[PDB]
């Protein structure tokens, strides 16, 4: 599982592998590591077995139970803190699981987009970009970024993104299914990466 | 399963007042009389050690330090009082001294103690403390503090205050004795001479109870060597100390 | 009367009495015994009346003095079954004191925890206190001779000197005018026969009436131990 | 009475729990509350206390609270319990959604409700709720309207349109007579009237104490401003 | 971009002053150092357990603020932070903090560190945390001099931190605290 | 037991005679080949009359002693003076109850108006032992022959001394971990007497 | 509630991925420390006070993990002085000994604290070693930490019976200066505390310097 | 009623909670609080109950800080009152650990009340005999005035008063406040509203608390008596 | 007459163990949501790697108390341990404060702990199911 994230300078841009488990051959035509935490506010996730699902869906029901209780949507920022806060909580008593996630929104009380990363151990970073699964993109990224690109810039780097890492993977990779999230909300790019 | 909960014992009347805590007030208006007065470099307390004739006057005291800056006094239930010295003592160092390495200012420990006996009165299964507090003390922030508390758990700061059977006349003697440039000495004076008028029997050394809040007391301390170690500012007078101010 | 819920638990009257308390103060005198307590110079002796005016009852069997630890004494005025109960909760108080910090328990320690628990009894609604009251005696190490009391209350004292019974009031008068005439706190004797003979002629002579040799039982504390003394050491004592 | 009221667990000689009555009669006090389906969605009508001249109005809670993007509650009683009845149900919703990956259905949760009103009448030591409840909604991936009414008991029922609360019974007399179950309204707007003119019938001042909340199929929840509400009012006011 | 664990942390004192320095991370937001009112406090170690505990910190300051109606000293945040990081024996927190400041009533500088299991070594020239370079502790042994002026103790932790930085290199910055009786001063630095 | 804690490598004996019994022990205690303290006194006092000695872990051997010598003085205020047996008792009881967690042996000596003296051992496991004579610790096995050889029922007091004082002594010479000065209690119906004999004297035995 | 154990596992994954001396004296009891602090080789501070108060009357010395001598010291003061006002007694020494002792056993010699305990109470003068376990001893004269060798020559050479509180500073002194000058560990100074019956403690910061 | 009003969990024959309305109308017996809430700040005022000279009036008996953003008054028994305000303070700590932003006003209110509730409904326990005014800003909603009595209910205002002279001063309020009132404004007119409503000769600083939150940030301010004393002046009273 | 504590480990598991955050949905099933354990907490996690002095240290001051009813019933009695225990059973029944956590005072007098203080003491210690009715729902059992 490897995952992708671009912060440009309206809206974020993520972007998922649609991978499968190993020893079982499937057919499917959906992004199952990608959870929709708010109608501004995305999730992606990576890591091991089902453990990543099951605390990707506590985190929606928990999300999910805050905006109908308070008629109110959470800002990016909180709804970051309140994941690292459950991730740091999840492994204070157990051994930790391998487990990343990028969280992506649009905050409309400041009108701009965000993103964060949070690694296993619950460390939370807000970055301009982000990726994670990959063994390099980071060059790629530094030399072709700026704060104030538009979208299409945006999906014009993550196109050469999905290349670089495609030019060193099997046929096996099926493909990357990518998301935005705007002022707008959040929408599904149905044309490619 | 009618047995996992107990129905409350302190209600509101239909005037709207908790009846327990009334009556907790009266059984603290028929005890022993005690005042603290507040001055500008110290703080005294006081009372009357009321008792039989055969009964030893210094194996119980009525006056308790509780850090070697703070000290109490009560009117009321005395087994009430003793129960609560000894929580306090305890909690001073539960929450503040094993925490923040330092003991509690005055108006903290005051509200540990009056959060614990609110407690007695949301409870189905004891009822409110019978006693009324006068707890005086001095921090490094704050100077020096009296404050009251009262059954309920309502506590309030004062200059000069009693409490007792005869809290009346003694308010009104402190209300027309009290200024705020007093000195310590004035003030031990003022509750001497308000004692007088309570006590009803032997007015001596062996039947008044007093306690200062005043200057720290390297001799009290029990060891030597370390210039920032500030001595105890809790003192009780001697018996003869007392004898000799009343003569005096 | 009580006149409410306190007839049965321990809560304020509109006066801001306990009556439960009061009440098992009442049951302290049902036994119609008196006792006496005074120091020594360097021992503590007890001495409490006995009554057995059934001719079936064994004698021998009848005492209201424990042996709580080596060195501490109690006596105890009310009913048996709960001096019992008393005297069992306090071996084991003062057990617990010499496990848990190293040294014996001196006996005004004891006496402020057995008046804790009555505190505790006084104040909740599901427990009644015990009607007696209790009167410990000891040598201290670092007090000496020492005599303090506890009642039903939670109230807890030391004395000079004790007495506690129906009649207790003519003997502590009589025992305020002999410390009055003397002008010291204790007795000026050196040995606790001499103690126990000066404590049998108060109780003689304050309550009016002469005692054989097996109507009172005495206890004496030395430094060393406590012990009840048996009826051939109080003829003994009475022969002087 | 004669006894037979002064607990949950006392069942009368005629075979009935009075305390349940008197939490119904608690919750006859409450403001009147309106539910109402036509063929295609569910109207939730309440009665609103005229707002005092100092009364902030923008952060008022509504009388209508969403429980899930498809069900809706509204209630009647007392507005301090029904915070809390709320807030479970909210709570069940989201642990349903997240057990079994589905949303619940109407009856679901009114059952989960009535589940927990009844469990609060099982014990001495607690209070039962003095709310009534009507919850409205529709099944995922389905089109037939849900209403059902919940009681303190724990008792739910199934109804094509109830009333509750104070003179809930002059409404409910209107609607039997001016509602006919083979033909319900076709249109939200009939329902809507319907609803409006019931609730003319015991509200006073009119529009400005008129709340209506319409369910649609596929998660469509809205709440009616206050000019279409005047605009209704003011319709049938004319056609009367 | 998201490996930001590890980082030094340098406290120093003056003449009625301190300072406290700490390195960034720059080039194309994460600050190890915070502070509490009048008590500064820099975290070296995971960064997960170093937002941990200036969460913790913040919200401890913020109710003692409430309820002594004063600001807290940094003796008193010293036994604070050493209690707490107790309180996790067992489990400890991967981190070494450093204190700074200056007694409000007293006006006397304060610096302290700390082990893993809140152990307080309270030193009177500097304190050194992390383990970014071994040399940095020899490079503040030879430049420190008791006694400096805030502009003289500036110059040396900024030259100290430079230094210590060349020795280990694109996108290195440094964040220093000035801090005074009555005034704090906040400098970055690019070199 | 336990890693890097402190054991109990001393020489332990308790002999009955005709008025009563002994109990010696040397005073070394070591932490490896290192002589932590040289005068450490072994013969633990349970009741005015019930002593014993300790070998395993020191700290386990304590508590255990701890909580036996609280055992007794409740009983004490119930039923006065107990027996060496409930002592015993009470002692494997705590053993064998905690022979998972504790590493614990104890040897008791006992004298009562009843019995008259009386020995226990209780080794490792919490089993229990009643014996005419006892023996324990590392320098125990150097001297299992010799006290084979000259125990006497019946001995007198100083027939008895002069036995636990040679057997002791050459425990002493070949064990390592023992070492010191010999302390004796003696419990018979006269009393409690305490020796202590110095190596200048039981070395030219 | 108490000590947590919350992220052990945690702690496991990432892992997979002083002289002091104390000395009985005819009237009394000294100890006596060295003032050197290191962290592993280096020599954090210079002048570090070793020596800690349970009671005004009652000091101790400590060695191992740091933190868990000076929170256990700190815990017993504060038991010791609210025993000390509930019986309105003077604390006794057997009282803190009894404490630490079980406080120890109860944590199975998890806690590292090995300490020196001397101290002066109304039964007299009073000199304890503790060890980590629960495991407690007695003695006229004990020695602690990496330099507990030198010192302790130093007081098998020079002890006796008969010492007035001079000779016995002296003593302690002299068992301190060896420690410092023969141990890596030690080297700075000499702190002394002397308690002696019926008088107030001494506490002699820097006494040889 | 005397066979319905002994415990808290049960109803009357005609469904009423008389432990409740007891607890309600103990409120009458507290000192006047008063909040209003202006088009840029709010002002919140109380009368000390105070009868001696000998109090400490200089050192917090009606007005608290539960964060820099919510103050609130109070109304009633003042040890119940502590206790709730200290779960208040802890409640918005934990929202501001959690979330890393300020607690909204609305949310700790229902907090507080939903405790209150609860209260009401343990046979255990007898309600909490306090009222409390909450002031506060958010970025929500920017400023906002709430009421919370022992019933467990919530009520959001523009002017109100709590305690013994509710129904003169909510009079009183309603002929004066307006919409586009100032801070100073609100300022005299709780001052001149306290000063008609009160039953002592005079209004005097020593009986009176006060209490500003406004904008420079948004900044609360604790009155002094100096300050009590120079407003007094300045008003005319 | 145990000392260290034993017994301490489990000898059998279920989905439903927990009767208290039973899901409503599926009774057989633990309902994650109202766990609010992070969602990530199976509870075969907690049988394995687990610190060997946890247990001791969570059931050492339970194990002294059973010591010391055993040994009372052993010498005074079987009235002894049953009065101890029905004080103490008496008092923590009727504590009920959902706003606190700290003990009463007289429980401490029955422990005989009026002036002992443990770490217990010193440091004594959500979105979902943290208020006054969930601890009202578990005292009465409803």
């Amino acid at each position: 599982d490897i995952i992708l994230g671009i912060r440009v300078q309206d809206s974020v841009i993520l972007a998922s592998s649609k991978a499968v488990t190993r020893g079982i051959s499937v057919l499917k035509d959906s992004d199952d590591k990608t959870r929709q935490l708010s109608p501004h506010t995305l999730m992606s996730f990576a890591g091991e077995a089902g453990d990543t699902v099951q605390f990707a869906e506590y985190i929606q029901a928990n999300i999910q139970l805050y905006s109908i209780r308070e008629d109110y949507e959470l800002s990016p920022q909180a709804v970051s803190s309140f994941v690292r806060q459950e991730l740091a909580k999840s492994i204070r008593s157990r051994r930790p699981y391998q487990v990343n996630v990028l969280i992506g929104g649009y905050d409309k009380k400041k009108n701009k987009p965000e993103l964060y990363q949070i690694d296993y151990l619950g460390t939370k970073v807000e970055l301009p970009y982000g990726a994670h699964g990959y063994s390099y993109t980071f060059f790629l990224l530094d030399h072709h970024y700026r704060p104030d690109m538009t979208t299409e810039e945006g999906l014009d780097l993550l196109k050469l993104c999905v290349q670089e890492l495609e030019k060193r993977m099997p046929m096996d990779f099926k493909g990357v299914i990518v998301k935005i999230v705007d002022k707008d909300g959040i929408r599904q790019v149905d044309d490619f990466q | 399963m009618t047995d996992r909960y107990s129905f409350s014992l302190t209600t509101f009347s239909p005037s709207g007042k908790l009846g327990q805590i009334d009556y907790a007030l009266t059984a603290v208006k028929q005890g022993v009389t005690s005042l603290g007065i507040k001055a500008t470099n110290g703080v005294v307390i006081a009372t009357e050690k009321k008792s039989s004739p055969l009964a030893m006057s210094e194996t119980l005291s009525k006056v308790s330090l509780l850090t070697p800056d703070i000290g109490a006094v009560y009117s009321g239930m005395g087994p009430d009082y003793r129960v609560l010295v000894d929580k306090s003592r305890k909690v001073a160092h539960t929450s503040y001294k094993r925490i923040y390495g330092e003991y509690p200012p005055t108006k903290l420990l005051v509200s540990e103690v009056a959060k614990i006996m609110q407690e007695a009165t949301q409870s189905g299964g004891v009822r409110p403390f019978g006693v009324s507090l006068l707890i005086a003390g001095h921090d490094e922030f704050n100077g020096f503090s009296l404050y009251q508390v009262d059954p309920s758990g309502s506590y309030f700061p004062w200059k000069a205050t009693a409490i007792g059977k005869g809290s009346v006349a003694a308010k009104t003697f402190l209300e027309k004795r009290w200024n705020d440039e007093l000195e310590l000495e004035d003030a031990i004076h003022i509750a001497l001479l308000t004692l007088k008028e309570s006590v009803e029997g032997e007015f001596n050394g062996d039947t008044i109870e007093l306690a200062i809040i005043g200057d720290e007391n390297p001799d009290l301390l029990g060891y030597t060597g370390i210039p920032t170690d500030k001595g105890p500012r809790f003192r009780k007078l001697t018996s003869q100390e007392i004898n000799d101010r009343l003569e005096a | 009367s009580a006149a409410g819920y306190d007839r049965h638990i321990t809560i304020f009257s509109p006066e801001g009495r306990l009556y439960q308390v009061e009440y098992a103060f009442k049951a302290t005198n049902q036994t119609n015994i008196n006792s006496l307590a005074v120091r020594g110079k360097d021992c503590t002796v007890v001495i409490s009346q006995k009554k057995v005016p059934d001719k079936l009852l064994d004698p021998t069997t009848v005492s209201y003095i424990f042996c709580i630890s080596r060195t501490i004494g109690m006596v105890v005025n009310g009913p048996i079954p709960d001096a019992r109960n008393a005297a069992l909760r306090a071996k084991a108080e003062a057990a617990e004191f010499r496990y848990k910090y190293g040294y014996d328990m001196p006996c005004d320690v004891l006496a402020k925890r057995m008046a804790n628990l009555s505190q505790i009894y006084t104040q909740r609604a599901y427990m009644r206190p015990l009607g007696v009251i209790l009167t410990f005696v000891s040598v201290d190490e670092e007090l000496g001779p020492s005599i303090y009391k506890t009642d039903p209350a939670g109230y807890y004292v030391g004395y000079k000197a004790t007495a506690t019974g129906p009649k207790q009031q003519e003997i502590t008068t009589n025992l305020e005018n002999h410390f009055k005439k003397s002008k010291i706190d204790h007795i000026n004797e050196e040995s606790w026969e001499k103690v126990v003979e000066f404590a049998i002629t108060h109780m003689i002579d304050a309550l009016g009436t002469e005692f054989s040799k097996n109507d009172l039982e005495v206890g004496v504390a030395t430094k060393d131990k406590f012990f009840t003394l048996s009826a051939e050491n109080i003829e003994e004592r009475l022969v002087a | 009475m004669s006894g037979y009221d002064r607990a949950l667990s006392i069942f009368s000689p005629d075979g009935h729990i009075f305390q349940v009555e008197y939490a119904l009669e608690a919750v006859k006090r409450g403001t009147c509350a309106v539910g109402v389906k036509g063929k295609n969605c569910v109207v939730l009508g309440c009665e609103r206390r005229s707002t005092l001249k100092l009364q902030d109005t923008r952060i008022t809670p509504s009388k209508v609270s969403k429980i899930d993007s498809h069900v809706v509650l509204s209630f009647s009683g007392l507005n301090a319990d029904s915070r809390i009845l709320i807030e479970k149900a909210r709570v069940e919703a989201q642990s349903h959604r997240l057990t079994l990956e589905d949303p619940v259905t109407v009856e679901y949760l009114t059952r989960y409700v009535a589940g927990v009103q009844q469990r609060y009448t099982q014990s001495g030591g607690v209070r039962p709720f003095g709310v009534s409840t009507l919850i409205a909604g529709f099944d995922p991936r389905d089109d037939e309207p849900k209403l059902y009414q919940t009681e303190p008991s724990g008792i739910y029922s199934s109804w094509s349109a109830q009333t509750i609360g104070r003179n809930s019974k002059t409404v409910r007399e209107f609607l039997e007579k001016n509602y006919d179950r083979k033909e319900p309204p076709a249109t939200v707007e009939e329902c809507v009237k319907l609803t409006v003119r019931s609730l003319l019938e015991v509200v006073q001042t009119g529009a400005k104490n008129i709340e209506i909340t319409v369910v649609k199929p596929d998660s469509d929840i809205v709440a009616l401003s206050s000019e279409e509400i005047n605009q209704y009012v003011t319709q049938i006011e004319q056609e009367k | 971009p998201s490996s930001i664990n590890g980082g030094i942390v340098v406290a120093m004192t003056g003449k009625d002053c301190v300072a406290i320095a700490c390195d960034l991370r720059l080039g194309s937001k994460f600050e190890k150092i915070f502070h509490y009112g009048h008590v500064f406090l820099g975290i070296t170690g995971l960064a997960t357990d170093v937002t941990t505990l200036n969460e913790m910190f913040r919200y401890k300051t913020n109710l003692y603020k409430l309820k002594e109606e004063r600001a807290i000293e940094p003796e008193t945040f010293t036994q604070l932070v050493s209690s707490s990081l107790y309180e996790r024996r067992f489990g400890p927190y991967f981190v070494g903090p450093v204190v700074a400041g200056i007694n409000s009533k007293s006006g006397k500088p304060f610096i302290a560190g700390f082990d893993l299991i809140g152990c307080i070594d309270e030193a009177k020239d500097f304190i050194v945390s992390g383990t970014a370079s071994d040399q940095l502790f020899g490079m503040c042994e030879s430049l420190y001099e008791p006694n400096l002026e805030p502009e003289d103790l500036f110059e040396t932790i900024s030259q100290a931190l430079l230094n210590a930085a060349d020795r280990d290199l694109s996108g290195w910055g440094a964040v220093v605290y000035i801090i005074k009786k009555d005034e704090v001063v906040k400098r970055y630095l690019k070199m | 037991l336990k890693k890097g804690e402190v054991s109990l490598g001393t020489s332990i004996m308790a002999v009955t005679f005709k008025d009563g019994v002994i109990l010696g022990a040397d005073s070394r205690t070591t932490t490896g080949a290192y002589i932590a303290n040289r005068v450490t006194d072994k013969l633990t006092r349970v009741h005015d009359k019930i002593w014993c000695c300790r070998s395993g872990s020191a700290a386990d051997t304590q508590a255990i002693a701890d909580i036996v010598q609280y055992h007794l003085e409740l009983y004490t205020s119930q039923y006065g003076t107990p027996s060496t047996e409930t002592a015993a008792s009470v002692f494997k009881e705590l053993c064998y109850e905690n022979k998972d967690n504790l590493t614990a042996g104890i040897i008791v000596a006992g004298y009562d108006d009843k019995n008259k003296g009386e020995v226990y051992t209780i080794p490792l496991g919490g089993s229990v032992h009643k014996l005419p004579y006892a023996i324990a610790g590392s320098g125990s096995t150097f001297i299992y022959g010799y006290c084979d050889k000259n125990f006497r029922e019946n001995m007198s007091k100083e027939e008895t001394v002069d036995f636990i004082k040679h057997s002791l002594s050459q425990a002493i010479k070949w064990d390592g971990s023992s070492g010191g000065v010999i302390r004796m209690v003696v419990l018979t119906a006269a009393g409690v007497e305490r020796l202590i004999f110095y190596p200048d004297e039981y070395e030219q035995l | 509630a108490g000590l947590s154990f919350d992220n052990y596992q945690r702690n496991n994954f990432l892992a997979e991925n002083t002289t002091i001396v104390g000395v009985k004296f005819n009237n009394g009891v000294v100890i006596a420390a060295d003032t050197r602090s290191t962290q592993g080789p280096i020599v954090a501070d210079k002048n570090c006070a070793k020596l800690h108060r349970i009671s005004p009357k009652i000091w101790c010395a400590g060695a191992g993990t740091a933190a868990d001598t000076e929170a256990v010291t700190q815990l017993i003061g504060s038991n010791i002085e609210l025993h000390s006002l509930y019986t309105s007694r003077e604390p006794r020494v057997v009282s803190a000994l009894q404490m630490l002792k079980q406080h120890l056993f109860k944590y199975q010699g998890h806690i590292g604290a090995y300490l020196i305990v001397a101290g002066v109470d109304p039964t007299g003068s009073h000199l304890f070693s503790i060890h980590a376990h629960g495991s407690t001893d007695v003695g006229y004269y004990l020695s602690l930490g990496s330099g507990s060798l030198a010192a302790m020559a130093v007081l098998e050479s020079h002890w006796k019976q008969d010492l007035t509180k001079e000779e016995a500073i002296k003593l302690a002194s002299d068992a301190i200066q060896a420690g410092i000058w023969n141990d890596l560990g030690s080297g700075s100074n000499v702190d002394v505390c002397v308690m002696e019956i019926g008088k107030d403690a001494e506490y002699l910061r820097n006494y040889l310097t | 009623s005397r066979r319905y009003d002994s415990r808290t969990t049960i109803f009357s024959p005609e469904g009423r909670l008389y432990q409740v309305e007891y607890a309600l109308e103990s409120i009458s017996h507290a000192g006047t609080a008063i909040g209003i809430m202006a088009s840029d700040g709010i002002v919140l005022a109380a009368e000390r109950k105070v009868t001696s000279t000998l109090l400490e009036q200089d050192t917090t008996e009606k007005l608290y800080k539960l964060n820099d953003k919510i103050a609130v008054a109070v109304a009633g028994l003042t040890a119940d009152a502590e206790i709730l305000i200290n779960t208040a303070r802890i409640h918005a700590q934990n929202y501001l650990k959690t979330y890393n932003e300020d607690i909204p006003v609305e949310i700790l209110v229902r907090r507080l009340s939903d405790i209150k509730q609860g209260y009401t409904q343990h046979g255990g326990l007898r309600p909490f005999g306090v009222s409390f005014i909450y002031a506060g800003y958010d970025d929500r909603y920017g400023y906002q005035l709430y009421t919370s009595n022992p019933s467990g209910n919530y009520t959001g205002w523009k002017a109100i008063s709590v305690g013994a002279n509710t129904s003169a001063a909510q009079t009183l309020l309603q002929m004066d406040y307006k919409d586009d009132m100032k801070v100073d404004d609100a300022i005299e007119l709780a001052l001149k509203t306290l000063s008609k409503t009160t039953d002592s000769s005079a209004l005097t600083y020593d009986r009176l608390e006060f209490a500003t939150i406004r904008k420079g940030e948004v900044y609360q301010k604790i009155f002094k008596p100096q300050e009590i004393k120079d407003i007094l002046v300045k008003t005319g009273i | 007459m145990n000392i260290v504590p034993q017994d301490t480990f489990k000898s059998q598991v279920s989905t439903d163990q927990d009767k208290s955050v039973l899901s409503s949905a599926v009774p057989s099933l633990p309902d994650t949501l109202r766990q609010q354990e992070g969602g990530a907490v199976p509870l075969s996690t907690q049988l394995n790697d687990r610190h060997p002095l946890e247990s001791t240290l969570k059931n050492w001051e339970t194990t002294q108390r059973q010591r010391q009813m055993e040994q009372y019933r052993q010498i005074f009695g079987i009235a002894e341990p049953m009065k101890r225990t029905m004080e103490m059973e008496i008092v923590n029944r009727t504590d009920f404060n959902p706003l606190s956590t700290n003990g009463s005072i007289h429980r401490d007098i029955l422990l005989n702990k009026e002036c002992s203080i443990d770490w217990e003491d010193v440091y004594p210690g959500t979105m979902v199911g943290d208020d006054v009715h969930s601890k009202i729902e578990k005292q009465l059992g409803i």
